[PDB]
């Protein structure tokens, strides 16, 4: 449902 | 929000997007207070009776949003959190007193146009708008109906209620730290938040300076928009002391 | 802060949004 956020953010 | 409206651009620069990390989802709204501090409801971290207890490392802020679900490239910004306070006498075992919670992220963010920082309460500001009728306004990208989801941000102005009246609309307990807001039957009009809003502002502008204030958290209902129900929220200067304590002595 | 509640698209260029005007009057 949501578009993918920056991976960096996830790390 | 229920019979809301999409928000304009920069409407609400302090509206704050708590985001689970795993499964990516909303979690609740929030708002921005300073360079470095969110707040929300203690509910939207800590409901033990659904299993729910965040660690900060579970949990994303996103600042600066309108779109719900787009990445807003080159406007939103994501934040890490630091450290949750929760108030130490919030009720999450009755009806949920004391419903706030800080947010302290692990760096600062930076003002823009979308995202800046909303005032709290003085003690004559929150006298002299706090009453029976004055209206607030409510932010958030929470449902659109009890029983659906927004595009955007949602904004909608309630007025709040007497305290007879919200007492009389419920069977829990209310408390001298809530207050609530929404249009009676007789009234017509209609809205309320929903669920995905809680946490999130209820915001009041004042005459006086020209500058808003969050009055309120988004806390709780008993369905959304329903005929004689109100929506619940904290009162934020009610509790300011300890969100002054936690900022002085952990900013 | 110093700037809070003033918003960069409204209040610090003195335009308005479509609702507030609907709290300003309630406030009796
Ligand atoms: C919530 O979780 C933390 C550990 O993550 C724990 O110390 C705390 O007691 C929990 N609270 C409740 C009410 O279960
Ligand atoms: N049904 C809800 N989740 C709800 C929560 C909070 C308010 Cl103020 C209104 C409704
Ligand atoms: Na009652
Ligand atoms: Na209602």
């Amino acid at each position: 449902d949501f578009e993918e956020i920056p991976e960096e953010y996830l790390q | 929000i229920v019979e809301g409206s999409d928000a304009e651009i920069g409407m609400s620069p302090w509206q704050v997007m708590l985001f689970r990390k795993s499964p990516q989802e909303l979690l609740c709204g929030a708002s921005l207070i300073s360079d470095r501090w969110v707040l929300t409801a203690a509910h939207c971290l800590l409901y033990p009776p659904w299993d729910k207890n965040f660690t900060e490392n579970d949990l994303l802020v996103r600042i600066g949003k309108h779109s719900r679900t787009r990445y807003e490239r080159n406007i939103e910004k994501i934040s890490m959190l630091e450290k949750i306070y929760i108030h130490p006498r919030y009720n999450w075992r009755e009806n949920l007193d004391r419903d706030i919670a800080l947010m302290k992220l692990k760096k600062p963010v930076a003002f823009s146009d979308y995202i800046h920082p909303v005032c709290l309460p003085d003690r004559e500001t929150a006298a002299s708008l706090l009453q029976a009728g004055y209206k607030g306004r409510v932010t958030g990208w929470g449902n659109l109906k009890e029983t659906g989801q927004p595009s955007v941000l949602q904004v909608v102005n309630l007025p709040i209620v007497e305290r007879p009246v919200c007492k009389d609309s419920t069977r829990i307990r209310i408390t001298d730290n809530m207050f609530c807001a929404g249009y009676k039957p007789d009234e017509g009009k209609r809205g309320d938040a929903c669920e995905g809003d809680s946490g999130g502002p209820f915001v009041m502008k004042s005459p006086f300076n020209n500058r808003w204030y969050q009055m309120g958290i988004v806390s709780w209902g008993e369905g959304c928009d329903r005929d004689g129900k109100y929506g619940f929220y904290t009162h934020v200067f009610r509790l300011k002391k300890w969100i002054q304590k936690v900022i002085d002595q952990f900013g | 802060e110093a700037d809070c509640g003033l918003r960069p698209l409204f209040e610090k260029k003195s335009l308005e949004d479509k609702t507030e005007r609907e709290l300003l009057e309630s406030y009796i």
